[PDB]
């Protein structure tokens, strides 16, 4: 199911994914058409007793999905102009598995969220953080340029 | 057993201030313990509500410390392990 879910979430088939998880859980979780609830409500079933080996388990996937789906819901809501629905999912992104390149993204992104809400100082911090834990520091310096036009800080804009 | 807390100063290399204080006395016996009363015997004393009992375990037990750096990740599995796999109260 995690796998099926990895495919369909690569394929944007979230209606069916929800649907699978609804039959998976109680179909009572049938009104609950949010994913981020169903993914959590889904319990991987066993401590996975002495079986044939694997490379990966439901937990270690379930945990990739929460972080991935949440990340995608977040960028959707930002670009689509809801930098208030965003911040919920973009902090659900840093929390549960978030490899550091995933984080530098979460952070440039919250730099926009707050630049869009008109919080230049809250933005700036998330951008400095993205700098340091950065291995990938084009996109933050870009978000800074876009912030220094928006305040008009022109020498700073050009330098960023 | 009489119970004696000694204090020396470390700023001053005169050791000018060797105060002490006899901070009381503890009488004990087999008839005290024949009826529990001071032991800690485990899991029944799960619900830990006389803080003496917690501090007993923080002196008597063998303390080992650890730094944990996960340097191509951040680090939240701890809370799960702690609360889940170990079932911490």
């Amino acid at each position: 199911v995690g796998l099926q879910a990895a495919l369909w979430l690569s394929a944007d088939r979230l209606g069916d994914l929800a649907l699978l998880l609804e039959t998976l859980n109680g179909s009572q979780s049938g009104a609950s058409k949010d994913l981020l609830l169903l993914l959590k409500t889904w319990s991987p079933p066993a401590e996975e007793l002495d079986a044939p080996l694997t490379l990966q388990d439901a937990q270690g996937l379930k945990d990739v999905l929460l972080t991935a789906f949440a990340y995608r819901q977040g960028l959707q809501e930002l670009i689509t102009g809801n930098p208030d629905k965003a911040l919920s999912s973009l902090h659900e992104a840093a929390s549960g598995l978030c490899p550091r390149p995933v984080l530098v993204q979460v952070y440039t992104a919250l730099g926009s969220c707050h630049r869009k809400m008109g919080n230049p100082q809250r933005a700036l911090l998330y951008l400095v953080a993205a700098l340091k834990e950065g291995s990938a520091w084009g996109p933050p310096l870009l978000e800074a340029s876009r912030l220094y036009q928006q305040l008009g800080d022109t020498t700073a804009e050009l330098e960023s | 057993c009489t119970v004696l807390l000694q204090i020396m100063e470390r700023e001053s290399g005169n050791c000018p201030k060797d105060r002490y204080v006899v901070c009381g006395r503890v009488f004990l016996s087999l008839e005290d313990l024949s009826t529990g009363k001071y032991l800690l015997t485990f899991p029944k004393k799960k619900p830990i509500e006389h803080m003496e009992d917690l501090f007993a375990l923080l002196a008597a037990f063998h303390k080992s410390c650890f730094q944990i750096t996960s340097p191509g990740y951040a680090l939240n599995s701890m809370k799960v392990w702690l609360l889940e796999h170990m079932k911490c109260e």
